RNA sequence: GGUCUUGUAGCUCAGUCGGUAGAGCAACGGUCUGAAGAACCGUGUGUCGGCAGUUCGAUUCUGCCCGAGACCACCA
RNA sequence: UUUGGUGCCCAUGUCGCUGUGGAAACACCUGGUUCCAUUUCGAACCCAGCAGUUAAGCACAGUGGAGCCGAAUGUAGCUGCAGUGAGAAUAGGAAAGCACCAAGC
RNA sequence: CGGUCGCCUCCUAAAAGGUAACGGAGGCGUACAAAGGUACCUUCAGUACGGUUGGAAAUCGUAUGUAGAGUGUAAUGGUGUAAGGGUGCUUGACUGUGAGACAUACAGGUCGAACAGGUGAGAAAUCAGGUCAUAGUGAUCCGGUGGUCCAGUAUGGAAUGG
RNA sequence: UGGAGGUAAAGCUACUGAAUGUAUGAUGGCGCCACCUAGGCGUACUGAAUACAAUUAAACUCUGAAUGCCAUUUAUUUUA
């Protein structure tokens, strides 16, 4: 009854992990260039 | 002169002043006053008067307290003119005074002094008079 | 005064059994109701008449 | 704003003023109440402001689905030759366990 | 999930640094609000049909569009003409959408050094105010016709805000 | 010498609808009589009694009529119809 | 003394019963000219007599005040 | 008698504050697959379940902080100079009460 | 000369009702296929704090808040689980009546139990004969239109009437 | 005996206006700096809101009589 969202998986690009929990799935294992443990404030 | 900045009607009922003096009744500020003992209606232009007099009798030593005010308008038809067709225009506020009440009332300055500022600012007034000291 | 009254009609006896108010400006919509005809003595679908 | 129970006060409050105004008659009313746990039922009589019969499933039952609590007090009823009550949601909705309990009480003799 | 790690260690821990005794004491998040105030559509910016659409990319959950609840002669707002947008989500939602930011969308904002100051209105709540829409994945370089950003909230089910605190950096938030 | 007046402008009243109390207490009523008039239900109906579109109270079945208090801090009022004891 | 009318840009006059201020010249700049006029190009200004209400933003719709204008006022 | 539910009343029935407890119940609570449901959503409603829970709601004790109630006396108004009796202020009271049903007592 | 001529709300109106003045204040000659009927669901305005666009004041979130909000409309009364707000279906904004009362000089005006027919909403109880209530109105006479289990100047029709 | 009622009165942190003094004073007037755009010092003064004490009203009411009114009982009287 909506937009069929699934499990998207992410790739960060730089913290070499990966998220998939549900999301927009029209591109699913998308690539990510800020990755989540990279930001100054995340990680340093 | 002393009157409202503005109000709900223009041209309300005459209010009567026959009573015993409802609110107003006791001295509350200074240690004398003055009190009416015949009520009568006493608009703006002899409070401003008994209110000079007071102020230039009085001395930069203390303070004086005006309890009543003209809150009620009056009418007055003009001159010259068969009565009916409506209602006249309002000219002059007046402040309602029942028999016994506080009206004015200094303090703060030799005792002599209030019964002589008191003395010379209840001349002015249509209302008999008569001095009061404030209780223990 | 405004002639803001308006007809009922029913469709099968074509009497003009009831009377109503309605702001043509507004809604132009004829009305298409559904009452009870006595002619007719059941519900009829009703619509305006001029 | 409340929890979860005020509510359901407040709407048994409004039902039960519906049914104070609206019945001319005496009729019984029957005032199924729901908790998380199981229901219960009991048979109140206005115009005297006691209960004439209740029922629960306390009579040893288990949690609900079981409209033997419909079948019990539609017997005490129809003992007391009353056999024409007014219902009353509580302050649920007439649905589920409310109404398979109401369509027990109504199958075996009751008007409503 | 964040669940997962939610309840295999934050709960217990948390229940353990506070005196609390029980193990629900624990502060429990509960919702999380998206509004952007499209003021823009007077009576027409665009429909508000392509934000509601982002809105609707950014989580399966349907946009409601909310009504003008009172009416002010400034603007072309009297008494309806609705504005704004509102979308309310929960369940694994909620923590699907919370990972996403947090380890996505801040990230990729300009410069993203801290928060968290004062921003609690002092009842155990918190609030973002999103700068762009651009900002978050699951959009496209085609957008509304100007870019906006977006209003969100972290309620909790305490009112006093040193456990809100707690839990924020339990789950490392930036301050 | 007389002058001019005029546009006195505030000569206007409508009819006095004679609302009020038609029955008091004590009083044998039958079905139909009406009990209080009023604009806006400044005694509300109790038990027995009827409130039409003009808000005029008026019973539903005989007997003796009562006035009672209730409300927040006993200013609300109820009117109600007592039965016999048949 | 009463009953009406009007008050808008610098001036003189226009503005769907609600979402709106418009001309001509006056003022500025440039062009022409020995210079000044005239002439040609661009321009510029607008909060609607002052206080109060209805209002979905009142110059606009009503009330009070101010100002002026008008046909008129002691028995006839 | 305790607890749960409900009805009648309407703050002397409130709003708080500090503690106590959950046997049965009452609630949170666990999930949305089923009926049903969200301007959207198991928030609420509705399902089917009791792993944990005294946290909150709930109840019991204390708390007079705010709010509510308020004597007697005197006085204002009346109504033929005696009765009539207010309002305001004050001592003070006040941590609801009344009933039926169901389980344990 | 000016102003007014009917109806509605308040005050004068002296705690039942009624009560005049060229007395004091305001409106009306309506509006709504939903602002009705019904079932269900829900409950303010303002303030404080937090939040980009966005400002004193948009939306949102959390508390506080006994109503200062709303009710098509002048005034009054009433109304916080409502008479206020939303959703689904719908035309009872029905036919024939009407015991009994209200105010009355008359003409007129108002409320209304209850019965029968046939409906709508609701599981049912029940509710629905317009709207939270009070203004939104005009007598006959004359003529025009639709229907018509009526008459038709000797009879059959028709004109013409009821 | 019961009841309806909102007048006399009274009160105004019990609401709508008007309004007195005191205390803290938002705001602004003034001067003031530094700032060309954000603010700071006192502000002869205007004074938000709160607190304490005192007021006023046909069209203000948290309240509030007696008389009067309606009904009823007892007792008496009259055929109105
Ligand atoms: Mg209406
Ligand atoms: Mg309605
Ligand atoms: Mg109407
Ligand atoms: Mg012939
Ligand atoms: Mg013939
Ligand atoms: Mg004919
Ligand atoms: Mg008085
Ligand atoms: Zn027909």
């Amino acid at each position: 009854f909506h937009f069929p969202s699934q499990s998207v998986s992410f790739k960060c690009a730089s913290c070499s992990n990966s998220f998939t929990i549900e999301s927009t799935l029209k591109q699913k294992e998308i690539t990510i260039d800020i990755c989540g443990k990279c930001h100054p404030f995340y990680i340093g | 002169m002393l009157q409202p900045k503005r109000t709900k009607y223009r041209k309300p009922h005459n209010v009567s002043y026959e009573g015993k003096a409802k609110g107003n009744s006791y001295v509350a500020f200074g240690e004398y006053g003055l009190v009416a003992t015949k009520g009568n209606w006493i608009d703006a232009r002899a409070i401003e008067s008994a209110r000079i007099a007071i102020s230039k009798c009085l001395g930069k030593t203390g303070k004086m307290w005006i309890r009543i005010f003209p809150h009620m308008s009056k009418t007055k038809k003009p001159l010259e003119v068969r009565m009916g067709s409506g209602k006249g225009n309002p000219e002059f506020w007046v402040a309602v005074v029942k028999q016994g009440t506080v009206m004015f009332e200094v303090a703060n300055i030799p005792e002599s002094q209030m019964i002589k500022a008191l003395t010379r600012a209840g001349h002015k007034l249509p209302v008999t008079w008569k001095i009061l000291k404030r209780e223990e | 005064a405004v002639k803001r009254s308006t007809r009922l009609g029913c469709n099968d006896c074509r009497e003009i059994n009831y009377l109503t108010f309605k702001n043509v400006k507004k809604n132009p919509e004829k009305l298409a109701l559904n009452k009870f005809c006595s002619r007719c003595r059941k519900v009829v679908v009703h619509k305006e008449v001029k | 704003m409340k929890t979860r129970t005020e509510q359901r006060r407040l709407r048994h409050k409004r039902i039960v003023k519906k049914i104070r105004a609206t019945n001319h008659d005496n009729r019984v009313v029957l005032m199924v109440i729901k908790s998380l746990n199981h229901i219960s039922v009991q048979a109140w009589d206005f115009s005297q402001n006691i209960v004439l019969a209740s029922s629960s499933s306390l009579a040893l039952k288990l949690k609900n689905n079981a409209k033997l609590v419909g079948q019990d007090i539609a017997d005490k009823l129809v003992k007391l030759k009353l056999t024409n009550v007014v219902f009353d949601t509580g302050g649920s909705k007439y649905h589920g366990r409310i109404a398979a309990l109401a369509e027990a009480a109504r199958e075996r003799g009751l008007n409503f | 999930n964040l669940k997962a790690h939610y309840q295999k260690t934050i709960a217990k821990e948390l229940q353990k640094s506070f005196a609390f005794s029980s193990i629900m004491q624990v502060p429990r998040l509960e919702k999380i609000v998206i509004n952007m105030g499209v003021g823009d559509a007077i009576r027409d910016s665009k429909f508000l049909e392509s934000a509601l659409n982002e809105l609707h990319l950014i989580s399966g959950q349907k946009p409601v569009a909310t009504k003008a609840k009172n009416a002010i002669s400034t603007y072309k707002l009297r008494a309806g003409q609705l504005i704004g947008c509102k979308v309310t989500l929960r369940g694994e939602r909620m923590w699907a959408f919370l990972e996403k930011l947090i380890y996505v969308a801040l990230p990729r904002v300009r410069d993203f050094r801290g928060l968290s100051l004062k921003s609690f209105d002092g009842r155990g709540n918190y609030t973002i105010g999103i700068k762009e829409q651009i900002i978050f994945p699951e959009i496209v370089y085609d957008d509304i016709k100007r870019i906006r950003g977006f209003d969100v909230t972290l309620v909790t089910s305490t009112n006093k805000d040193s456990e809100a605190l707690a839990l924020l950096r339990a789950l490392n938030l930036p301050l | 010498s007389k002058k001019g007046v005029g546009s006195t402008k505030n000569g206007r009243d409508s009819h006095a609808k004679r609302l009020g109390a038609k029955k008091a207490d004590g009083q044998m009523i039958r079905t139909g009589q009406i009990i209080y008039r009023q604009r806006g239900t400044r005694v509300y109906p109790g038990v027995n009694v009827g409130l039409g579109s003009d808000d005029t109270l008026f019973a539903l079945s005989d007997g003796l009529v009562k006035y009672q208090k209730f409300g927040p801090k006993q200013g609300k009022t109820r009117v109600s119809v007592v039965k016999h004891k048949l």
